[PDB]
RNA sequence: UCGGAGUACAAAAAACCCUCCGAGUGAUUUUAAUCUAGACAAACCAGUCAAAAUAACCAUAACAUCACUUAUUGAUCCAAAAU
């Protein structure tokens, strides 16, 4: 990622960012598809994902809009871990 | 062809004769609660509580504990009883009630819960989690001592750990500040165990923090075995549980044999089994403290795999298993169409010989 | 005649699976006019009163306590009208799960 | 099929493929009478081609 | 009294239909129903009477 | 190659509290022919006695997980009125106070239509909400 | 055109939508009101 | 059924059954439901679906069928755009 | 022709120009969607349930209800409708 030159500086940073869960320790990028028999079909899924994340991070409009669907918990579970963490007197 | 009830019929006891005289539940709820208390008791007859677990039943308790503060019944009653008289005298007190304002000094509560029925509650806690299972196997424990644990997330901010809460690892990377009350002719050791996460042996964990010959309650002043290791849990498994245990020794005692190279950042090295490590000891320590909290991958673990232990970093699924399909038939009879398409194998056209 | 149209076949109500038998998801259990057996735990009721299993596993019938929903009219004065040692007794189906719900594994060691 | 029919030479690459020449090598066999309209192409061997 | 099977149309501009039992002697039918094009429940009116 | 880098495919998560707060695990479908549900990881339950109240936090194992009553000294002291609203709002607080101590933040309850309507309760349920532990369970997934 | 036409029909009554059902549930609510005010208007005058 | 026919002592298919069923290539006829069409607002929705179905016909029936028409429904076809296509070939039929 | 009880005593099925009750619908508003694992039942045709998933609505909102509820029903073709 930090070695690929054709796309620019702000969208690879953005990139390290959105898709850190795919980097790896060696400083790559992954990507992986699957459906077809045919490897045409898949390298066309992998190439057409890559596409798609430049364009979305190449986009300073990217809102990130998040679903509350999943997140409840979390944004619940992370107030109420809150609630605990709220406690102030400094330590070590 | 009649057979011979087993023990008591359920409704026997009460006589049919006279039904006038016999006092009803003409409420509901009084009903709800003598059925609750039914289904309470073993009876001789197949039941849902047979089949459905109720994990060993009868279960005779192996008990490695700190003996029981001694009080006095009567004594304690009368200054209760006392304290109840004063505090239901005053007038003040009563307008509180009648005009549904009043509020109870949480952490006064919290205190006097700490100190009286809180070991047992806490147990309990751990008795569902399955910290006694994992660990000593059969053991309970209760935990005389209460044990502070907190983690330093900045300078003012404090997260405390209490049983069964949930932290994240970002909080847990430095070792915490750890405070229980005893006088010093006393030594102590302190243990972090992850009970779970241990990547190849399913009935073994890790060991993080282990501290001791801990003089009264100073935490620092005593050896460390094993150092600090931040909690790594892996990204697809979600929540392994950090144990705290504290254990009250009486003789100092030595173990060249569990002590661990300073950095130690091998997980062969941190390999754990709480069972066989107080089975040595048994003698001289007794399990005091307990508390534990609940934790998921976050961010920041990952920095951990790859600069500590020189690892790659190990990710997992939550996978269900396929769904089960009858056996293929020759002439599927009023099936619908989709029926072929249960047992296709994947979607593509196959030409065989075109 | 005076007697007429007596004749209706027979509705096959019964048990189909029986204790101990294996089941998948959304077999019927049983089926009946009346309410015989209850559904127990991990056992779907149907809206003709038809008990199927909502989960694989093995069938396992008991006896049990019957409390009635308080929105139920008749049932609640049933209950009411009880001696007050006594309570209600039921013949429930359950389905003791078999599978775990589901297992972890290795995606990708990145 | 038309890998396999280049490979052991019966349509030879060389000149141009067309209906013709895949009906003389048998690689395909087309029957107008039953409305066959000709040779539709399917990606079955488009790795190996 | 009789019964009676009138279609039943959305006023979501949707052309849908569909037929209702409705009493003879009764007013002129008006309802919310489910709309599948629009996917939405909407105002269906009566626009036709067919079955006696 | 690294002898920490061994892993073993199958990963084997002994932590019974595991996938219920991942809301994968099975609840209790089921009964509905009678009452209440029995479909829940946890349930709250509130008992009155014309004396004291208690209110347990259950498991469907039948297991209480974490509680608080007035028998209990630390609230029993404190306060006045064992029967009142009163304590019945301040059990409310406690056991959310608790509840977040044990890391369970929710939990179903299912009251009875008159226990609905009771003051005590409204306000049980208020302090509950207030004290960070939400009532109505999480859905479960691929249910 | 067609599917023009479709679709400009289905926005414009769509828009439509939310004053026809309120419109309808008014009327519906002023007739129930209507008949209740008269069978109470019966009833006092009965009794009376 | 026809076994000889007249003029050219060969044997005829019904064709009252070519309107109604379709032959996969594989052996299974495929049908509509009876009655689907008919009397719609009687009928619950659950029923509607079980109804507006495509479904298969046991071996007796199937084999009828086949004995009701001749050969050249049997055959092979390849159609552009078709629907069925998909579904001709059997797969992973252990028997 | 369709349903309930007996005959058919406890899984199912089970006859008579056998013994008895019924049905060929009302009333009401909660107007009751799409799609699909797996089953019941079954000579065939017909009948029955139903998870998950979508979409509708409280913004994690899918069993029309009552009358013993069970029965209140009719295949192809063909006709009328135009969706
Ligand atoms: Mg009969
Ligand atoms: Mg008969
Ligand atoms: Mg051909
Ligand atoms: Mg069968
Ligand atoms: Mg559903």
């Amino acid at each position: 990622l930090a070695s690929a030159d054709w796309i620019a500086e702000p969208v690879r940073l953005k990139l390290a960012v959105k898709h850190k869960n795919r980097i790896n320790r060696s400083g790559e990028l992954i990507l992986t598809s699957e459906c077809s028999r045919y490897q045409f079909r898949n390298l066309a899924d992998c190439l057409q994902k890559l596409r798609d994340m430049i364009a979305e991070a190449s986009q300073p409009a990217k809102e990130p809009s998040r679903e509350d669907a999943e997140l409840r918990r979390s944004r619940i579970e992370n107030m109420n871990r809150e609630r605990l963490r709220k406690k102030r007197i400094s330590s070590a | 062809r009649r057979a011979a009830p087993l023990g008591p019929m359920p409704n026997e006891d009460i006589d049919v004769s006279d039904l006038e005289r016999l006092k009803k539940y003409r409420s509901f709820d009084r009903y709800r609660r003598r059925a609750e208390q039914e289904a309470r008791k073993p009876h001789w007859w197949r039941t849902y509580r047979e089949h459905f677990g109720e994990e060993s039943g009868p279960k005779d308790r192996v008990d490695i504990g700190l003996p029981p503060p001694k009080v006095s019944r009567t004594q304690q009653l009368l200054e209760r009883k006392q304290a109840l008289r004063e505090l239901r005298a005053n007038v003040e007190e009563e307008r509180a009630a009648r005009l549904q304002t009043a509020r109870i000094p949480l952490e006064a509560v919290r205190a006097e819960w700490e100190r009286t029925c809180g070991p047992y509650h806490k147990q309990r806690l751990a008795e569902y989690c399955g910290l006694y299972r994992d660990l000593f196997h059969g053991a309970t424990f209760v935990p005389r001592v209460p044990l502070h644990v907190a983690y330093a997330v900045g300078e003012d901010d404090l997260m405390p750990v209490y049983h069964g809460n949930e932290v994240t690892p970002t909080e847990a990377a430095q070792a915490p500040e750890v405070t229980y009350e005893a006088d010093e002719g006393s030594l102590w050791t302190l243990l972090l165990t992850n009970l779970d996460g241990h990547l190849l042996e399913p009935d073994a964990e890790y060991v993080h923090w282990l501290v001791t010959n801990i003089p009264g309650n100073r935490v620092t002043e005593g050896q460390e075995t094993c150092p600090y290791l931040p909690p790594f849990p892996a990204r697809g498994s979600g929540f392994h549980r950090f144990a705290f245990l504290l254990f009250k020794q009486d003789k100092r005692i030595d173990f060249s044999g569990d002590t661990r190279p300073s950095p130690c950042y091998q997980l062969a090295q941190r390999t754990f089994h709480t069972f066989d490590f107080y089975k040595k000891h048994q003698d001289a320590m007794t399990p005091a403290g307990l508390a534990f909290f609940q934790c998921r991958w976050d961010d920041s673990v990952t920095r951990v795999f790859h600069q500590l232990l020189d690892m790659r970093e190990p990710v997992f699924e939550f996978v269900r298993p396929p769904p089960y399909h009858p056996k293929q038939k020759r002439f599927p009879h009023r099936q619908p169409l989709r029926y072929l398409d249960r047992y296709r194998d994947s979607h593509e056209p196959t030409y065989g010989i075109y | 005649s005076k007697n007429l149209g007596g004749k209706s076949p027979g509705k096959r109500f019964g048990i189909k699976k029986m204790e101990g038998h294996y089941v998948h998801a959304g077999n019927i259990l049983a089926t009946q006019r009346h309410f015989r057996w209850h559904p127990g735990a991990h056992v779907g009721l149907g809206k003709n009163k038809c008990l199927y299993a909502l989960e694989e596993g093995v069938v396992r019938y008991t006896k049990e306590v019957y409390v009635p929903n308080p929105s139920n009219s008749e049932a609640v004065d049933l209950v009411t009208r009880l001696p007050q040692g006594a309570v209600l007794y039921k013949t429930f189906v359950h389905v003791v799960p078999a599978k775990p719900e589901g297992t972890f594994k290795l995606v990708a060691m990145l | 099929r038309l890998q396999y029919l280049i490979d052991l030479g019966r349509v030879d690459p060389t000149q141009p493929i067309d209906l013709t020449q895949l009906v003389n090598g048998r690689g395909v066999t087309i029957q107008p009478s039953k409305r066959d309209y000709g040779v539709q192409l399917v990606e079955e061997g488009a790795d190996t081609f | 009294s009789k019964t009676i099977l009138v279609k039943m149309m959305s006023q979501a501009g949707t052309g849908f239909s569909f037929n209702t039992k409705r009493s003879r002697l009764r007013e002129k039918l008006t309802l919310l129903h489910y709309d599948p094009v629009v996917k939405k429940k909407v105002l269906f009116v009566e626009q036709k009477k067919i079955r006696s | 190659p690294v002898e920490n880098e061994a892993v073993a495919p199958e990963f084997t998560n002994r932590n019974p509290r595991n996938l219920e707060l991942l809301a994968v695990a099975r609840k209790e479908r089921g009964w509905g022919t009678v009452w209440p549900s029995r479909e829940f990881w946890h349930r709250l339950r509130v008992i009155r006695t014309q004396h004291h109240i208690e209110a347990l936090v259950e498991h469907r194992n039948g297991q209480v997980v974490v509680s608080a009553s007035t028998r209990e000294w630390a609230i029993k002291k404190h306060l006045y009125s064992t029967r009142n609203v009163v304590a019945c709002e301040s059990v409310g607080r406690v056991l959310a106070e608790r509840c977040l101590e044990a890391g369970i933040n929710f939990m179903v309850y299912h009251p009875t239509p008159w226990e609905a309507a009771s003051d005590s309760i409204k306000r049980l349920q208020h302090a509950m909400t207030e004290g960070g532990v939400v009532l109505r369970e999480p859905r479960r997934i691929y249910e | 055109q067609k599917r023009q036409a479709r679709e400009q029909l289905i926005e414009e009554c769509m828009a439509k939508m939310p004053q026809m059902i309120e419109n309808w549930r008014q009327q519906q609510q002023e007739r129930r009101e209507k008949e209740q005010a008269d069978k109470d208007r019966r009833a006092r005058l009965q009794a009376e | 059924v026809t076994y000889f026919s007249s003029r050219k002592g060969k044997r005829k298919t019904v064709k009252a059954v070519i309107y109604r069923f379709l032959r996969l290539h594989s052996g299974l006829w495929l049908r509509r439901k009876a009655g689907y069409k008919k009397k719609l607002w009687k009928k619950t929705a659950a029923r509607k679906r079980r109804l507006r179905e495509f479904v298969f016909c046991n071996k007796t029936q199937s084999k009828l069928l086949d004995k009701m028409t001749t050969s050249f429904w049997k055959r092979r076809n390849w159609y552009a755009d078709d629907p069925y296509q998909k579904y001709q070939d059997r797969t992973n039929l252990k028997v």
